[PDB]
RNA sequence: GCCCCUAAGCGUGUGCUAAGUGGAAAAGGAUGUGCAGUCGCGAAGACAACCAGGAGGUUGGCUUAGAAGCAGCCACCCUU
């Protein structure tokens, strides 16, 4: 699961502004 | 020796205290004798 | 197990967790009280389970009060099913709790073994949960 | 134990004081409470034993001419009036201090004046 | 340096006092038959008895007024004691055996009066659950 | 029984709102509403720990002297706002009374003793409404139990009042209810 | 975004963090530390440390092999 919880976790950048395409 | 992530003082002697960063629990008893691992 | 004797529609929505709760905030039977502060539903055996556990720290004397009733029905699925094919039948009941809820209620002689019990429950309960008592 | 009540112990000392006409001022470490009670036996018919704060006599010991009795009070601190007669409570003492071996006498009070182990022993004999 | 509570007239229990007395250097016939002359001397009740030894085996024996638990239930009239005290009361002990016992525990006990002890022998008489009139 | 008012700031809101009312609280202060008979109500600020210290002092009833902007007014605390989580003081509605005025107020009703130890006490009433004097209002009212035996059940009537205090309620009001401590068996039926 | 890779601040002022936390996570456990606020005691000497005491009734009853302050139960007092 350390995949998607790394990309659900960079969604939280300071440029993506808390959002990424999904998720 | 117990290595358990809850440590509490079992009896009244039991004392909690750190050492190295780990907390641990220190008595008379060496069955009370237990560490946050 | 706290079941109700009837229900006018036996599949129901998930109640929602939005808002915190406006109304059994406060403690009213008993002398101490458990206090939610998460959004959680909380299912009859849970209830079942925090209220034994009460009952055998306090032993005798006292008397132990529950605000909550389980009266919401969670269905699912028979195993290995795929998607579609209609609801599945209800088998486990819950009731929608809020921040703020009060859900037990005790009333015994001594602070120590009140908060004692009390705290026994609290560990039973899938919610953070606090100790209040009838003084502001 | 609160203020108040030590100023009741202060007050209740001085009273006790006041009907007393000598006091003898003595140690008595290393004394179980039966050694007291038999202790009490012997002085509770006349005389009064006590034992008290060495700063709240002090205090209480600042109401007559008796202040020059503090240098008493570095140690342990026994008291004992002498409601009927003066000297009962000498010999009482003294006894039981040669019984047990365990009693010191620090001094005593008597006419006014503060008098020493030596003084005391005399004065008992009259 | 022990003490103990036995019958009057009877002597050689084996659970009470036998082993209790036979660690402690205690020769117990002389005990045994000096103690039960003077328990028929006495006659009336089980006894505490209280034994200092020496370094010469030597033993002392002092014999106590009989305890006011066993006076109570005896001037009572009943045999046993209150299982729930305050809540069940059995007996009713009027003020003069009060003072009788009174007198013997002042025999016994550093009270300086007679009214200390009758106190004392209420107070038992609490722990007894049985009224004192 | 006699009460001396306290003293408390009051300032008069610039603005009244939600944002207003939010950066307020942020600010320490509480806000409230003062009106009364005199049918003219006003919007008011007060400082958030002091009034939480009186609260603390004498209840949640208690008498007040404002000071809004030199004029001294006479107030109660009719109503508040209190926080279901945090516990704060979110509103107060102050009511304006003059000496020798009655009104109708809620008071608490707290208990002391030792009942029969066979027995279970519980609280049925948290507090009951009393018509009393706007100065004279007690701060609480007390029910003693002792030798309490069995089933025996306190009500509005049996409760002891001061002098120059009516209740209002129906005396029929169970207050405290005094039942037979509850078996060991008995707890296990009770939510089952 | 601004130490170097890599354009532009090893910017200025006041605090915090010792975990490379920053640079993944739960119920729960815990004398980590900073700030703010209550209550208790305390020079009329507080807490720790410390020398000496902590007794008599009496082994309070019921319960038992046993009940002696220390299975349990119920009461839970007096004297110095
Ligand atoms: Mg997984
Ligand atoms: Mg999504
Ligand atoms: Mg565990
Ligand atoms: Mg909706
Ligand atoms: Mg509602
Ligand atoms: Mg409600
Ligand atoms: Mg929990
Ligand atoms: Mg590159
Ligand atoms: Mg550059
Ligand atoms: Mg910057
Ligand atoms: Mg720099
Ligand atoms: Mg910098
Ligand atoms: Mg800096
Ligand atoms: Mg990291
Ligand atoms: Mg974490
Ligand atoms: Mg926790
Ligand atoms: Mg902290
Ligand atoms: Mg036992
Ligand atoms: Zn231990």
């Amino acid at each position: 699961a350390k995949r998607g919880r790394k990309k659900r976790d960079r969604k939280h950048s300071k440029a993506n502004h808390g959002k990424r395409p999904n998720a | 020796m117990k290595v358990n992530p809850s440590v509490k003082p079992i009896c009244d002697k039991c004392r909690v205290i750190r050492r190295h960063g780990r907390v641990m629990v220190i008595c008379s008893d060496p069955r009370h004798k237990q560490r946050q691992g | 197990m706290l079941i109700p004797r009837k229900v006018k529609h036996r599949k129901q929505h998930h109640p929602e967790q939005r808002g915190i709760a406006s109304g059994g905030t406060s403690v009213s039977f008993g002398d101490y009280g458990i206090q939610a502060l998460e959004h959680a539903y909380i299912t009859n055996r849970q209830i079942e389970s925090a209220r034994i556990a009460i009952n055998r720290h306090i032993k005798r004397g006292g008397k132990v009060w529950i605000n909550i009733f389980p009266d919401r029905p969670l269905t699912k699925k028979p195993a290995e099913t795929r998607m579609g094919s209609g609801k599945g039948s209800p088998e486990w009941w819950v009731a929608n709790v809020k921040p703020g809820r009060v859900l037990f209620e005790l009333s015994y002689p001594d602070e120590k073994t009140a908060r004692d019990a009390l705290t026994r429950a609290i560990h039973k309960l899938p919610i953070k949960a606090r100790i209040v008592t009838r003084e502001e | 134990m609160a203020k108040a009540d030590k100023a009741t112990a202060v007050a209740d000392i001085a009273e006790q004081f006041k009907a007393s006409t000598a006091t003898v001022v003595t140690e008595y470490r290393g004394l179980t409470v039966a050694n007291l009670a038999e202790l009490r036996r012997a002085l509770g018919d006349s005389a009064t034993y006590t034992v008290a704060k060495n700063t709240l006599v002090k205090r209480a010991a600042s109401e007559a001419g008796i202040e020059g009795l503090d240098e008493l009070f570095a140690g342990p601190t026994a008291i004992a009036f002498v409601k009927g007669e003066a000297v009962d409570a000498a010999k009482a003492i003294k006894k039981f201090a040669k019984d047990n071996k365990a009693l010191v006498i620090k001094g005593g009070y008597m006419d006014g004046k503060a008098l020493s182990v030596a003084d005391v022993e005399k004065i008992a004999d009259l | 340096l022990i003490k103990l509570q036995i019958q009057a007239g009877q002597a050689n229990p084996a659970p009470p006092v036998g082993p209790a007395l036979g660690q402690h250097g205690v020769n117990i016939m002389e005990f045994c038959k000096a103690y039960n002359a003077a328990t028929e001397s006495q006659r009336g009740n089980v006894i505490p008895v209280e034994i200092t030894v020496y370094e010469d085996r030597s033993f002392t024996f002092a014999l106590k007024t009989p305890p006011a638990a066993k006076l109570l239930l005896k001037a009572a009239g009943v045999q046993k004691g209150s299982g729930e005290p305050h809540k069940t009361k059995v007996a009713k002990v009027t003020w003069d055996q009060v003072r009788e016992i009174a007198e013997t525990k002042k025999a016994d006990l550093n009270a300086n009066d007679i009214d200390a002890a009758a106190k004392i022998i209420a107070g038992t008489a609490r722990s007894m659950g049985i009224t004192v009139e | 029984t006699a009460n001396i008012p306290n003293k408390l700031t009051a300032n008069v809101r610039t603005r009244t709102g939600k944002g207003a009312s939010r950066q307020a609280r942020r600010d320490g202060k509480v806000p409230a509403v003062l009106y009364g008979h005199g049918t003219d109500p006003q919007h008011l600020e007060l400082n958030a720990r002091d009034f939480a210290a009186v609260l603390r002092s004498h209840g949640t009833n208690a008498i007040l002297t404002l000071d809004i902007e030199g004029t001294e007014q006479l107030a109660l605390t009719k109503a508040l706002d209190v926080h279901p989580i945090r516990r704060n003081i979110q509103h107060a509605d102050l009511l304006v009374v003059q000496r020798g005025e009655k009104v109708t107020v809620e008071v608490t009703v707290l208990v002391e003793g030792d009942a029969t130890p066979g027995t279970l006490v519980t609280q049925d009433a948290n507090t009951i409404e009393i018509e009393a004097e706007a100065l004279s209002i007690p701060e609480q009212l007390t029910v003693s139990v002792e030798g309490v035996e069995a089933g025996t059940q306190i009500t509005a009537g049996q409760i002891s009042l001061p002098e120059g205090v009516n209740l209002i309620s129906d005396p029929e009001l169970l207050v405290v209810n005094v039942v037979e401590a509850p078996s060991a068996e008995a707890l296990e039926e009770e939510g089952a």
